[PDB]
């Protein structure tokens, strides 16, 4: 079988700028095509055999490379072009490339809110932490009970990148029995952030106002 | 023009099989290969295999061999060659076959093969559960107890299947709305939240509804949000 390795995971570039993605073979002297995936649109052909541009392709797109070393280059990039990049030969595929908008460095606020009295009487407490507007992409969410860390009992949901200010925003939800979340006082959510010079938390205490 | 065009999204349960058609047009059917692939969260695209209309000849990827039959229906009138059905029945399903299920085929190159895919259908969604369809319960995610930046939400839990809308007040806020993808619990039913951010001097003055919307239970929900009563 023949596995293909796409580099990087992720690339961060603004509009203007010229996109190298890569993509490796584990055999050599087969043609490479590649394809756009927008977010929610369906997958498009850009490159076959190599260098050849498909229907449409603008010629900002150039496919080159050969033996096992195979390159898409975007030239002077457009907004339309921040999509996922997968490579393919035969029925072998890349795990794809995401062309993704860079921006400054912007700190998330943060916000936490507790669960609600009418969900508490069904038997079930979401606590849930919300990061708002904020850029890399890449942050760490630490749920703490009286000071216990929490694991297993939490899941995350980010946006998509924001198509005017190209920042994200994150939830993470925390379920508990309203038995456990009676048991303890001091409900804290910690994020870690490349804009934020230390962590910060956000905290209420059960019961409080 | 060559169009494909596959039939609609669908939930299965674990153990059924499903049949996506992908209805061709625009050329010579019998002249080309259709091949199928799918688009696995957090896999990638996984070739299916392909099948040759003519004699109805098909090749399938080796480690879904039993787990998939193609099968198409060809024009009978040889007056009117350029249109045909074919399809991708799939069995054997678990949660793990939940992907976006495509036809695809080959574009103008003769001596490229026929996996370089120039055609494609628009995607049929594939969800593979054992859950009931059920409508969601809305909590509020209240503004916590200034005049600065205040953030407020509902909370949409155990709902099954996708999709859920949300709206704030009637499409008249939409500046500063965040509304979450969903995650799949435990349990086999979505949860979602929706937030915005809005000045602190308005939560007195301002309502601010959600308007949440379930069309597979038919089930819609306005809630309202307003700071936790407190002493
Ligand atoms: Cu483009
Ligand atoms: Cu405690
Ligand atoms: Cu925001």
């Amino acid at each position: 079988e023949i596995v293909l390795t796409q580099s990087p995971g992720i690339l961060s570039l603004s509009p203007g700028e010229t996109a190298t993605l890569f993509c490796k073979a584990s055999q050599g002297g087969n043609a490479m095509t590649w394809y756009q995936k927008r977010r929610g649109q369906v997958p498009r052909l850009l490159i076959y055999d190599t260098s050849r541009r498909a229907s449409g392709v603008p010629d900002r797109f150039v496919g080159s490379g050969s033996g096992t070393d195979f390159f898409l280059t975007i030239n002077k990039l457009d907004r339309e072009d921040f999509a996922v990049y997968y490579c393919q030969q035969f029925e072998f595929f890349g795990l794809g490339s995401e062309l993704e908008v860079h921006r400054t460095v912007a700190a998330p606020s943060v916000f936490i809110f507790p669960p609600s009295d009418e969900q508490l009487k069904s038997g079930t407490a979401s606590v849930v932490c919300l990061l708002n507007n904020f850029y890399p992409r890449e942050a760490k969410v630490q749920w703490k009970v009286d000071n216990a860390l929490q694991s297993g009992n939490s899941q995350e949901s980010v946006t998509e990148q924001d198509s005017k200010d190209s920042t994200y925003s994150l939830s993470s939800t925390l379920t508990l029995s309203k038995a456990d979340y009676e048991k303890h006082k001091v409900y804290a959510c910690e994020v870690t952030h490349q804009g934020l010079s230390s962590p910060v938390t956000k905290s209420f205490n059960r019961g409080e106002c | 023009q060559v169009q494909l065009v596959q039939s609609g999204a669908v939930i299965k349960t674990p153990g059924s099989s499903v049949k996506i058609s992908c209805r061709a047009s625009g050329y010579n059917f019998r002249d080309y290969s259709i091949h199928w692939v799918r688009l696995i969260p957090d896999k990638g695209f996984e070739w299916i295999g392909w099948i040759k209309p003519l004699w109805g000849a098909v090749s399938y990827a080796r480690q879904l061999q039993g787990r998939v039959s193609m099968t198409r229906q060809l024009s009978q009138d040889p007056d009117d060659p350029d249109w045909g059905v074919a399809y991708m029945e799939f069995s054997g399903l678990t949660p793990a076959d939940t992907a976006e299920y495509f036809c695809v085929r080959r574009g103008s190159c003769d001596y490229c093969g026929d996996f370089p895919w120039q055609y494609w259908g628009q995607g049929t969604v594939v969800v593979v559960s054992s859950a009931s369809t059920k409508g969601p319960s809305v909590f509020p995610l209240a503004p916590s107890s200034s005049g600065g930046t205040a953030a407020l939400g509902c909370l949409v839990k155990d709902y099954f299947p996708e999709p859920v809308t949300v709206s704030w007040n009637s499409g008249a806020l939409t500046s500063g709305v965040h509304t979450f993808p969903a995650v799949l619990q435990s349990s086999g039913l979505y949860s979602l939240s929706s937030v915005v951010t809005v000045p602190s001097s308005s939560l007195g003055t301002q309502t601010y509804i959600c308007n949440v919307n379930h069309k597979p239970s038919n089930t819609k929900v306005d809630k309202k949000v307003e700071p936790k009563s407190c002493d």
